[PDB]
């Protein structure tokens, strides 16, 4: 097996990008 | 009646611009996709209609059914799944309303649809619509339910045919898979010139292409292999790249003139390590994808015998010279005499004897490549390592080290197809130089299939590319065993077409 | 002298070949990378010897000095780092060899390494060698402690000098990275389209033209995948997107290479209102991801002149076009639609003339439009700005604006006075397109030699349904030099195109 080298992502946690976002709704009391 | 279908409903859309109903309005707010509406509410019971809950949806209508005056039925398509729409008068905003959508609604026009979910009595999944938006009419009759008009409208094949769509997905998770591999290695994933004053890395008759600031002609990359080495040189270890490649030749089953590869290098590998590494990559790739290291396959297409293709590793290995001798029957010229033209002579020889046949040049190069394809190719069903090529035929591999005459290469033939090429590469700047001398010398004689060669690159080596291996894969044809495809078409969005 | 050292190095080399000595061996089994080494270790202390412990690295001689008869150094480089190699006689396999290998190897040569950890007294971490072997000689004389030409001419060298040029085109892969795992993220498909097409779509451009063989025509290399990408929302495919290699024969400056690099996606039920949310969540996310912060340095004359901080902290600002340019300019503007007509192209030309902005034939009015943005609004986008709402007339393929006559639904993103985004809610009424098509091939016969052909496919495809959509593209190039602070694209190609030397 060839030699470890450490991903160019910096190998800590995989990539999470922050996404679009919705604020939420709560019901109609009525 | 077709042309009667779009006169007549072209004047019908132009009519609803006149009258200031805005038949391609700019924005409808799509609330949930039709997938999580189908996952959502699929637990409803027969005859539920929740009147509290109202969602917005979108897609194509594929079908239209009355029942009675006050109640119609449309089939709403989109993301590969279906979504019925039960439009009754009593809940529609108003009776004057529902009447004027449903005579403007035509199948195969796309709406959005604001509504509740509900279920028939007989137990279908719908939405019960308060208001129905027309989005953007079909001015054709849609087609319901050869080859070339799929190809050359494959918007109509994706509206059609449920399974065009997965075939691509499958491709798509191919490279995408490929990459998080690659990634996860250590490797740097690059691009390179896709524009070169000398092409190189592959054999193949190259596009070329005038740039007038310049004045120059220029040539559309075979390969990016030679860039890639210069990388390595520069001290990015492990590099590689999924990109497009070009080849100015014939149309058929498994080519197409512009192409899909990844190559890859890797510093202080040789091709030992590239077969482990491809074994491990491509078997881990089919069962990620189908499931299964067992893949169906019909080579001859569905009307024909279909086989289970076996992607368990390791792979078969076959030594291309001792295979061919097998296959003959006959001992062939030991390795070092493969430069002769004793060797080229005998060779000829045994294609005619076999009826092996070979447009002129008749080199020896081309005389193997006949042999192999007719005697050992065919054999390739499983995946199956080809081995250990001659020089004569690999000018960039590097010499094998301890076999004479040949080098340290494979190729990697799925179903008798070619779907890998890889080698120790050759890093002896003087060796390369005298090779590609070879090249040109055959060039300069007549043999269009010989090499260009390339001054920078034997400079770059001459300042020290470590001992290195290197890998192509034709991502296209890993396309089609995955998805059961003998027609490269397949699994290209918009495949080039005689016009 | 470069030219002796090569011949003489060359004829070592070859009685190396000569004696059996093997100078490019095939293989050498590496244990470790040369990161891993340091990062392991780093924590010994000065003359520490691990002699229990025996490792196999590789990389370049990058300096040779001898100490004395017994002892010499070599400086190893790899992944963008150094290890000393401490290379004592006692301490080698034999002093025969140690002798022998010394005398062989020079700086530049890819080396193997086998030996111990150890740190000297000075408390450089080191591999002290048991068995040092030669893998690939540099034959030329190895440049040391340069001129832009040359860098980029012989790239390969320029990454053996200069750590900082491995580090722009890292910022570049993961830029790249970024970019799709947000579309896929978002559901977005992944796609490839053609880039060679019998007629070029989806951009203003001066196409490459090369000939295929056997079905005896031309063919175009692609400007943009646009049309393409469109045609597959009519099919279906409510989400695509594409980071692939556009095309364009023109001229070589510090912004523009022959072929460079974009992302385009389009996003079936969106408009451009949602794609500005969508492109300040991606490029602030980007930024923050790669960088660290909001807050990037960049210099936009190069490093002789004054640098600025980029701020990219959304929301960012929005201008819209012909109102702002009204204010720069002090002036009304005539109204536009989509016809060019004289009497608004003759007003135009009369304020670029009264504002000294150039415009070369043909002054269209589009074209003349360009420049006044240029000039009066493109120049103030520091931080990232929108400029929105485009004349029709300059934005052939763009929905009209649902309340802004003679206006479309478009923006263009800027950062350092340089657009980095282009986008709009597509057009999708076929009859509307085709009209917009047929103008632009008029104003191709009129000396406009950058204005679209009519795509009668893709208005055949428009008249199935194409569903409010919204579309964009992005300068991957453009992204990389504004992240690695590089005023010239050459800084952001492994390989540009040069002028023959
Ligand atoms: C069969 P063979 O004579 O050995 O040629 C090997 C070459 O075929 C290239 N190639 C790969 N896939 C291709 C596809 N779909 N259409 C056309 N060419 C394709 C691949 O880069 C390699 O350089
Ligand atoms: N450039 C080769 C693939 C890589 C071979 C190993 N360096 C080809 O076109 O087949
Ligand atoms: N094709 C455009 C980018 C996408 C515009 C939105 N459809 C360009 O070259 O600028
Ligand atoms: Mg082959
Ligand atoms: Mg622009």
């Amino acid at each position: 097996p060839m030699y470890q080298v450490k991903p160019y992502h910096g190998g800590g946690a995989p990539l999470r990008v922050e996404l679009p976002t919705c604020m939420y709704r709560l019901p109609n009391v009525h | 009646d077709p042309n009667q279908y779009y006169k007549i409903r072209s004047q019908a859309i132009h009519q609803l611009k006149v009258n200031g109903e805005d038949p391609y309005p700019h924005k409808f707010h799509v609330d949930i996709s039709l997938t999580d509406f189908i996952q959502k509410y699929s637990h409803l019971q027969p005859g539920d209609h929740l009147t509290d809950i109202t969602l917005k949806v979108a897609g194509r209508i594929h079908a239209k059914r009355a029942s009675g005056g006050k109640l119609i039925f449309y089939d709403l398509r989109g993301e590969g799944v279906k979504l019925q729409v039960m439009a009754n008068s009593r809940n529609y905003k108003s009776e004057e309303e529902f009447i004027h959508i449903n005579n403007k609604l035509r199948r195969g026009d796309i709406i959005g649809v604001q509504g509740n979910p509900g279920k028939t009595k007989k137990g279908e999944l719908s939405i019960i619509p308060y208001e129905i938006t027309l989005l953007s009419p079909c001015l054709h009759m849609l087609p319901h339910l050869d080859k070339e008009t799929r190809y050359r409208q494959r918007y109509l094949d994706l509206i059609l045919n449920d399974f065009v769509r997965q075939k691509f997905i499958i491709r798509s998770k191919i490279i995408t898979y490929i990459r998080s591999f690659l990634d996860e290695l250590g490797f740097l994933e690059i691009e390179t010139p896709m524009m070169n004053i000398i092409p190189g890395g592959a054999v193949a008759k190259p596009f070329i292409t005038y740039h007038n600031e310049l004045d120059m002609n220029l040539y559309m990359r075979i390969a990016p292999e030679l860039y890639h080495k210069m990388l390595v040189v520069g001290g990015i270890d492990r590099v590689y790249e999924i990109g497009r490649q070009f080849r100015n030749e014939g149309i058929d089953l498994t080519h197409n003139p512009e192409f899909t590869t990844c190559e890859f290098y890797m510093a202080y590998a040789d091709y030992h390590d590239l077969m482990e590494i491809t074994e491990k990559m491509v078997s881990g790739m089919v069962k990620h994808i189908t499931g299964s290291y067992k893949v169906t396959y019909h080579p001859d297409g569905p009307e024909g015998q279909a086989y289970d293709v076996d992607f368990t590793p390791p792979f078969r290995r076959i030594n291309m010279v001792e295979e061919l001798e097998k296959a003959l029957g006959m001992k062939l010229p030991e390795t070092n005499l493969f430069e002769t033209e004793e060797t080229r002579k005998i060779l000829d020889d045994i294609c005619v004897a076999k009826a092996v046949e070979c447009p002129p040049p008749r080199t020896t190069a081309r005389l193997l490549d006949k042999l192999v394809g007719e005697f050992l190719e065919v054999t390739c069903i499983n995946p199956t390592f080809i081995c250990d090529h001659p020089q004569i035929m690999s000018p960039l591999a590097k010499w094998h080290r301890s076999k004479e005459g040949l080098t340290e290469r494979f190729e990697l033939f799925v179903m008798k197809k070619e779907i890998c090429n890889a080698y120790t590469e050759l890093n002896d700047p003087m060796r390369q130089r005298q090779l590609f001398e070879e090249q040109a010398k055959a060039k300069a004689a007549g043999d269009d299939e010989a090499m260009f060669i390339d001054e920078n690159f034997c400079t770059a080596l001459e300042y020290g590319l470590p001992p290195t291996a290197g890998w192509g894969m034709g991502i296209d044809r890993v396309a089609m065993f995955l998805t059961d495809s003998n027609n490269i078409k397949e699994v290209l969005l918009f495949p080039a077409m005689k016009p």
